[PDB]
């Protein structure tokens, strides 16, 4: 049978606000394509302005996971701000723990996102541009204290490898993207350039030696890539005014996948143009990346999308059309919507635009 | 949650203890061969069954209007047909168990009466 | 030219319009114009009272056959027998005196009504000039009458309505004292405090004269403050007094129902059952198809009876036709429906004034409690929600009881009448207010509560959501016309949100709780829908519930029984047809079809214009107008409410038929 | 009840020519009742060669 | 009994149509929002937890 | 207060008694209270806003 | 057409001494009385007041 | 313009 149950709820906020409550559930009675099982994960994200006078927001993400009885944790805090329309700066720290091992890290990085063109013929003729090719120039400075003998071993092996081989710049991509991440890079249109290691030096920090490594890379996009084509959309710093939280996490085993993601954040609804609001165009990279992994089983889908508009807010051009309505609580279920849900769960890219305005 | 089903039952059992309590105050003479303990309870059960049946009909016909789809090609007419069958067979096994005869057992089918 | 048409359907549009049925709207009327209109209408009321008294003549003392009986006079005949102006006398000699008295009182009413109409006309024209003296009176500052107008009300005529309550109460004390002295002098009836005779009416008229005079003195020297009714008394005070009069009128209907059945009222109402009544339009002496006149004796085509020559109206007894309670029910239901309508109209006109003050910001500028309460937008929601919850509880409980009773009657699902709510009677502490207390009276009380709350829902929606509602507050909308029918299909539809449409819905909802009175006062066993029907067990109610009376029939079988007499007479039959005709035509204007009517009327206009050229000649410029949904709802509410209560009258005026013989169980 | 069917209808016609000729009349119509994998919908196209 | 039951049910179903044919859809919608606020008010500080359910009203179509 | 042809008073406070075509009347109630208030010494606002 | 007033207070100095254990409510401030007086003599009123 | 016809359609997914 392999029936895939899923309920999605989108509760928007009105006026100039673009916020939205997003809670989704998934219950798929199919084996996940994880070479290690069971893979139980807990993901918690938070962000709040630090000083909106210049754009700092303190975004904190905690990943807790237990994959084949291996407790994995990754906490990270960052102070990200848009220094320029095309440039972004960030600074923060974190820690990575796997079983008994745990190494803390602090970093400072700047990501500069360029678009290959800025023609206004496209802008004034394509009302909803989707594919926007470009290249992000990450410039990452990260310092990791070297306390454990394993930290010493990693640092010494890395510096010896960099000194030894001249192909470390391109062969790191094999290590950097473990397993099918490399194939995901190509299917999503991403391309990782050879990293430019600007120096790996260690200095005795507060309590011991700290591995400070300057490096940068330039990862491009054919248009599908979310981090480039929607650079100004994925980081709504201007329209953030209160703590925003997203709590994801899946409990997964050899015979099922259970997903429950909560949400509170701006950018759910973006102005489609001329006062017409819309649900933001679906981020394509998650769809295509779930693409290599959602096609392994044929599934029956009973997907329920419950979009709750604010008061006075009507809808226009729902495609697929909303199935039932309760004057705000628009509901998508069965018919063409379940077909679209199957399409996008198997990796589809088909558009489902919700153009709403009061 | 579960407090509703502890109140839908809780409200109903309140009616059971309230209709039964007022029968002993609204002084009435019951049926010739009946007991005053059960004669208000039967009326309460009928009343509650009426309300509950109306509510479940409303809920069911509202639910099988959001859940109904093109996938109900079969078992929508088959469920209707089996409902028709069970009604027709209850017309013979439960309601009016036999076709009417006289007390002796004779059948009268023409205008011989 | 497609624009000459456009300022033709831009003529009934429900923008702010003249609305001929608002020519006497209180906005364009002042205080003195209200006084004059009321005086002229009271003069016309005296005219029609004289007409009714004339219709009460049976012998015409100068010598002639008199008037046949009619409900207009039969509803007041017990009162005139009470006052000694008419008689339940079997002989012409004592009936010539009654005819002379009624003729004299009719002439007196004609004269007094003419004087009253002339005075109201002069108040209407602001012309308080005395033609005999040539002076002119001042409406704002007048001596009331003379020396009496100085010892009390020492000059200084009332300048404000709260200051006018007191002089009004003194005027009503004068009315009470005048009626008492009219009794004592003209009508005999000395004032004796014996509360079983009409003399008690004179005694209590003097008592109420004293009470009203003292109260008028107190309110003249200590005027009370409702505050806000002083400013827009045209609509605020008027609507408050309209709903007060509605409640007073419902109370008066209840008083009439209780009193007219008492032994003290026997020689006036119960004794109507010893009379024979010859009502207009009732079954007349029929004749065959070949009647050739030549009176004295019929030759060809013998009539139904050798008596009652030609087409005379056949007698009907007052005992089989329960004229006593027929007249009692007519009066009681008239006053009850008038009270319900006045309550609804008071709430509606108060909502009109209240929207008018919400639109100009005066709503927040009210200090009196009566608005500072409901200016909360949450106490509004809480009040409407608790009224709706109570209505839901009461209506669901009583309707499920009625449906279970009907099921147990018909034995649906193999039930039995012993499974019914025959045991559910009023408490013994509540059994004193009913005769033969049973499930019928319990159901009547709960149906009255449910219908009153159901109409109270729309009344509260008028009172609170005149300008805005929590739904329309959440939406970006506000109500600003009190008569607009809709804003459109937006949000799935916005039909009937104004206080006018809420008034219409209140009327339609009170139709049920008000016709439930007609069933009750006729004894029609509203405790179930099929009573007295010989189906399974409906004739076993009289035995299972130990009834003392035997009511007509259930809610549905009430249209079978006692319709045997509506059909038996030509006048009631044609009233039935006319009422049904008027009633279903309200569908043409309540059904969401106004635009279809407009489109079809455009088509008919083009047809008539074309039909006036292909066959006839000359321009056919006339175009068919369609009632807009505001006008459509007004006309539909009138058609519906009148159509149902032209036939509730038929239930009331066709007889009582509520015999006191409980039939035995079917066994 | 059954699984997600999502029927697809299509016909294809090929008419060849004889001898050394390699020509052929190809005629194809299709109808899939599935959402196209395009981020902008609806899409239309009219290709002339 | 059966024909009387059919009579009553037919009359009931018939007059219920007035609740939706009459120009009253907006009145029903306003009242249903009142019902929603009442059911959620009566379920929040007398019962507990949210009463997210809201009463639906048939659109004019 | 006789307004010109077509002009309408919006927010007369104290509220006017009877509108007649294009002329308005104030009498008794809050208007009498305001008249007494300004005769005795008050400076309470009685603004009559109006447009066309 | 009115004034609505709410006052809620909680403070020391509500009562003062008068000798020999006899305490009194503080003497009423002069300025508020003779300031409301020059604004509270414009309408004849029969005020009903209850003090607790 | 074929999109406009689909854009300007009433919800046809009713039960
Ligand atoms: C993911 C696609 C691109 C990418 C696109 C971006 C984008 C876009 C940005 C960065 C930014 C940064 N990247 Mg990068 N970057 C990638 C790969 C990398 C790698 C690596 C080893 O592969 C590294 C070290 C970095 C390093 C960095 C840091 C310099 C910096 C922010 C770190 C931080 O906040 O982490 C914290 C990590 C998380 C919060 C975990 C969750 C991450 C996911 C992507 C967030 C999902 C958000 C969710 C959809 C919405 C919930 C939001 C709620 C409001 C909280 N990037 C890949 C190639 N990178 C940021 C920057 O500009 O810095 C100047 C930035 O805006
Ligand atoms: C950018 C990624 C995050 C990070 C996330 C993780 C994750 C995730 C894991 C580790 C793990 C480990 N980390 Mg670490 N770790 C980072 C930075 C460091 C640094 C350093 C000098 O900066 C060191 C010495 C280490 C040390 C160690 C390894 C010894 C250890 C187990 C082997 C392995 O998987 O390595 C992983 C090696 C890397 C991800 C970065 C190694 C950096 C090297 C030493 C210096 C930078 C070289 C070059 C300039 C950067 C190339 C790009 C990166 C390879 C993406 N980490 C940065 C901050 N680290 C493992 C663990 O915790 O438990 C098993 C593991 O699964
Ligand atoms: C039952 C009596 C009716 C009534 C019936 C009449 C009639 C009839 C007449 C007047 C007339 C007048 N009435 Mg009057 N009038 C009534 C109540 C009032 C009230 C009031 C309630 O405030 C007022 C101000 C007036 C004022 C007036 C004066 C304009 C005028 C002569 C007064 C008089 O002679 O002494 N009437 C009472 C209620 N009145 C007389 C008039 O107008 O002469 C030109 C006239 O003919
Ligand atoms: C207009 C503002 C004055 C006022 C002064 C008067 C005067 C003066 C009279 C009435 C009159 C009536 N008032 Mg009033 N009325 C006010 C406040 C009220 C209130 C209330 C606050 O609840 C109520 C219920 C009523 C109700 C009523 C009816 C009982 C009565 C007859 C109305 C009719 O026939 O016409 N008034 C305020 C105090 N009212 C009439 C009445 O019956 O007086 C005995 C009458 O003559
Ligand atoms: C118990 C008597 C009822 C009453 C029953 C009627 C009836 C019935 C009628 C009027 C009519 C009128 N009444 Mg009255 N009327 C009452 C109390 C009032 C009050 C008030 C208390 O302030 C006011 C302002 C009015 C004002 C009015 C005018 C709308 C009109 C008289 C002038 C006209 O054109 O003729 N009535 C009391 C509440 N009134 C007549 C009219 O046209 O109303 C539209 C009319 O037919
Ligand atoms: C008494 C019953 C009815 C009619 C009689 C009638 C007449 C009528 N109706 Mg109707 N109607 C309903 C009842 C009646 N609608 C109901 C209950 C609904 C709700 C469902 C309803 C609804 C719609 C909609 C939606 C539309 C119309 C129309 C439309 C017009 C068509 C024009 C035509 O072809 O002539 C047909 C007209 C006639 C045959 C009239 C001839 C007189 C005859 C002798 C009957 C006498 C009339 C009456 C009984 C006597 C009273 C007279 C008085 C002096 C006491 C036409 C005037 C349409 C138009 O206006 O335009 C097309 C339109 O759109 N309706
Ligand atoms: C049987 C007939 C009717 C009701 C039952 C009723 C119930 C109702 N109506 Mg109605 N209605 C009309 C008939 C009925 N209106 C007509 C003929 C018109 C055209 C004139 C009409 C018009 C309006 C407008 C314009 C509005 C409403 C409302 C409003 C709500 C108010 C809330 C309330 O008092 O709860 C009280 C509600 C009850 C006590 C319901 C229980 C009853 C029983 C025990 C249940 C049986 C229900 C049914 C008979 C059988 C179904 C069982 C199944 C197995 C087959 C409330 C649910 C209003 C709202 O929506 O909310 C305020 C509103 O604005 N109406
Ligand atoms: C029945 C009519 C329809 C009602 C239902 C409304 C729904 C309309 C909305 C349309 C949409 C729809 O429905 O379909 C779509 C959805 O539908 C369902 O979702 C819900 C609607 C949330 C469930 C239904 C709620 C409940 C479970 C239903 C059952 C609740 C029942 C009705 C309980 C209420 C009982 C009433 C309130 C009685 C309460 C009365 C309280 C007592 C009597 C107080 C008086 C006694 C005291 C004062 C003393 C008396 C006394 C004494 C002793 C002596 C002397 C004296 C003088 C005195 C007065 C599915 O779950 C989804 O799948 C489906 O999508
Ligand atoms: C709102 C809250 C109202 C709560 C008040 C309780 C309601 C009580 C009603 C039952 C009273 C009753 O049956 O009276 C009991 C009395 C007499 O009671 C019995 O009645 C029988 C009628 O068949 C006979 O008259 C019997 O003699 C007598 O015993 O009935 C009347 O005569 C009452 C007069 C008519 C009542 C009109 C009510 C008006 C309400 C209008 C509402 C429309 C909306
Ligand atoms: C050649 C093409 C055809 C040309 C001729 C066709 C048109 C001829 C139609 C003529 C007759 C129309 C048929 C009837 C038309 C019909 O049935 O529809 C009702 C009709 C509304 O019609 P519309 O205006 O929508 O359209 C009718 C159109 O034909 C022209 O208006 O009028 C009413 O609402 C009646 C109420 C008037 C107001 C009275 C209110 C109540 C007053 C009191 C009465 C009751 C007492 C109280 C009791 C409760
Ligand atoms: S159906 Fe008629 S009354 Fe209702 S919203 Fe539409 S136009 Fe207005
Ligand atoms: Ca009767």
């Amino acid at each position: 049978v392999t029936t895939a149950h899923s309920d999605y709820e989108i509760v928007l906020e009105g006026g100039s606000s673009s916020w939205g409550k997003v809670k989704a559930r998934a219950k798929v009675n199919a084996p996940p394509a994880s070479p290690l099982l069971p893979a139980d994960c807990d993901v918690k994200l938070n962000v709040k302005p630090l000083d909106p006078a210049k754009g700092f927001v303190r975004i904190s993400a905690v990943f807790e996971s237990i994959v084949d009885s291996t407790k994995n944790k990754l906490t990270i805090e960052a102070d990200i701000a848009n220094e320029t329309k095309e440039r972004r700066i960030s600074v923060g720290e974190g820690m990575v723990s796997v079983g008994d091992f745990s190494h803390t890290f602090s970093f400072e990085g700047s990501v500069v996102n360029l678009f290959y063109y800025r023609s206004d013929a496209v802008r004034r003729n394509v009302p909803n541009p989707i594919y926007m090719q470009g290249r992000q120039f990450h410039d990452i400075l990260m310092k990791v204290p070297l306390d454990n003998n394993d930290l010493i071993d990693t640092w010494e092996g890395t510096v010896k490898a960099i000194g030894s081989t001249g192909a470390f710049n391109d062969w790191i991509r094999d290590f950097w993207f473990i397993g099918p991440a490399f194939t995901a890079l190509n299917e999503g249109g991403q391309r990782i350039s050879r990293i430019e290691v600007n120096g790996l030096n260690t200095e005795s920090g507060p309590k011991g030696p700290v591995g400070v490594s300057r490096w940068r890379f330039s990862h491009g996009g054919s248009g599908m890539v979310d981090s480039i084509s929607r650079w100004a959309e994925l980081f709504p710093s201007d329209k953030l005014n209160r703590p925003a939280q997203v709590e994801a996490g899946f409990r997964s085993d050899s015979q099922g996948i259970e997903v429950k993601v909560d949400g509170e954040f701006p950018g759910v609804s973006v102005d489609a143009g001329g006062g017409l609001r819309r649900i933001l165009n679906h981020p394509l990279i998650p769809l295509v990346h779930h693409g290599m992994v959602g096609k392994f089983n044929n599934f029956n889908v009973d997907a329920q999308l419950k979009v709750v508009l604010p008061k006075g807010y009507k809808i226009r051009y729902a495609a697929p059309q909303y199935r039932s309505q309760n004057l705000e609580e628009y509901r998508w279920s069965g018919g063409a919507y379940a077909r679209w849900v199957e399409h996008v769960c198997k990796g589809g890219v088909g558009q489902f635009e919700i153009l709403y305005a009061q | 949650n579960g407090k509703l089903i502890a109140l839908a039952v809780g409200g109903a059992v309140l009616m059971g203890a309230l209709f039964f309590s007022v029968s002993f105050l609204t002084g009435y003479i019951p049926a010739p061969n009946h007991s005053a303990i059960l004669t208000p309870l039967r009326s309460f059960m009928g009343w509650f069954l009426l309300i509950f049946c109306a509510s479940i009909i409303i809920m069911g016909l509202g639910k099988m209007s959001s859940a109904i789809s093109d996938k109900w090609f079969l078992s929508f007419p088959l469920s209707i047909f089996v409902i028709v069958m069970v009604m027709f067979l209850s017309l013979r096994v439960y309601w009016e168990k036999g076709r009417t005869t006289t007390v002796d057992g004779k059948y009268i089918r023409t205008t011989a009466e | 030219d497609a624009a000459k048409m456009r300022r033709f359907l831009f003529q009934r549009t429900e923008t702010r319009s003249t609305k001929w049925y608002q020519i006497f709207d209180t906005e364009k009327l002042d205080d003195e114009q209200v006084v004059g209109g009321h005086l002229a209408l009271l003069g016309v009321l005296g005219f029609i009272m004289g007409i009714y008294y004339i219709s009460g003549i049976q012998v015409f003392p100068w010598g002639a056959p008199g008037f046949h009986d009619n409900w207009f006079y039969l509803t007041i005949k017990p009162r005139m027998v009470s006052l000694g102006i008419d008689t339940y006398s079997t002989k012409t000699a004592d009936l010539e005196a009654a005819g002379a008295r009624l003729l004299g009182w009719a002439a007196f009413h004609f004269l007094v009504g003419s004087v009253l109409i002339f005075g109201g006309w002069r108040h209407w024209t602001h012309n308080l000039t005395n033609p005999f003296t040539g002076r002119c009176g001042n409406f704002r500052d007048f001596r009331f009458l003379g020396k009496f107008g100085d010892v009390v009300f020492n000059g200084t005529s009332a300048k404000s309505y709260k200051e006018a309550l007191g002089p009004h109460a003194v005027y009503m004390s004068l009315l009470f004292l005048g009626w008492g002295i009219v009794m004592w002098a003209i009508l005999g009836f000395a004032p004796i405090p014996d509360f079983q005779t009409i003399n008690s009416e004179t005694f209590m008229s003097f008592v109420f004269a004293v009470i009203f005079f003292a109260l008028g003195i107190y309110w003249w020297n200590n005027p009370p403050n409702a505050a806000i009714h002083l400013n827009d008394d045209m609509k605020a005070a008027f609507s408050v007094h309209l709903t007060a009069i509605g409640y007073i009128n419902i109370a008066l209907g209840c008083i009439a129902f209780v009193a007219f059945q008492q032994p003290s009222f026997a020689p006036y109402y119960k004794e109507l059952d010893k009379l024979v009544f010859y009502l207009y339009g009732e079954p007349f002496n029929r004749v065959s198809f070949n009647f050739v006149e030549q009176g004295g004796k019929v030759i060809s085509g013998a009539k139904e009876f050798a008596d009652f020559p030609a087409y005379a109206i056949l007698p009907k007894s007052g005992e089989a036709f329960g004229m006593a309670r027929v007249v009692t029910n007519l009066i009681v239901f008239n006053h009850i429906i008038c009270g319900v309508l006045y309550v609804f109209a008071g709430v509606y006109h108060g909502g009109q004034y209240l929207l008018k003050i919400q639109l100009n910001g005066m709503y927040n500028q009210i200090k009196s409690i009566w608005i500072t309460k409901g200016r909360d937008q949450e106490v509004q929601v809480k009040i409407l929600g608790t009224v709706m919850a109570l209505c839901f509880a009461t209506m669901l409980s009583v309707y499920a009881v009625i449906v279970w009773n009907t099921i147990c009657e018909l034995n649906i699902f193999g039930t039995n009448i012993t499974m019914s709510f025959y045991w559910l009677k009023p408490l013994p502490i509540f059994q004193w207010m009913f005769a033969d207390p049973s499930i019928n009276d319990w159901v009547m009380a709960h149906v009255i509560t449910a219908g009153s709350l159901f109409s109270l829902i729309a009344l509260v929606r008028i009172a609170f959501f005149a300008h805005t509602s929590p739904l329309w507050d959440d939406l970006g909308l506000k109500k600003n016309s009190y008569s607009f029918p809709c804003l459109g299909p937006v949000y799935g539809g916005t039909c009937g949100v104004s206080i006018q449409d809420q008034l219409w819905f209140a009327m339609l909802w009170g139709i049920k709780g008000l016709s439930a009175v007609c069933w009750y006062i006729d004894g029609a066993w509203i405790a179930s829908m099929m009573y007295g029907v010989p189906a399974a067990d409906a004739k076993a109610w009289d035995s299972i519930a130990h009834l003392h009376h035997h009511y007509t029939s259930g809610i549905f079988y009430y249209f079978w029984t006692e319709t045997v007499t509506i059909f038996s007479s030509s006048h009631l039959s044609t009233i039935l047809m006319i009422g049904h005709l008027v009633w279903f035509i309200s569908f043409a204007v309540w059904f969401e079809d106004r635009g279809s009517r407009l489109e079809g009327a455009d088509i008919q206009t083009r047809t008539i214009r074309w039909l006036g050229k292909k066959f006839l000649n000359r321009d056919v410029n006339f175009r068919f107008p369609v009632l807009t949904i505001s006008d459509s709802k007004l006309a539909g509410t009138f058609l519906y409410f009148g159509g149902t209560f032209m036939l509730v009258f038929l239930f009331l005026a066709n007889g009582f038929y509520q015999t006191n013989s409980p039939l035995p169980p079917p066994v | 009840g059954s699984n997600d069917v999502t029927t697809a209808h299509s016909d294809y016609e090929i008419v060849l020519e004889g001898g050394s000729s390699s020509w052929g009349k190809v005629k194809a119509r299709a109808k899939v009742n599935a959402p196209p994998a395009s981020p902008l919908l609806p899409a239309d196209c009219d290709v002339k060669l």
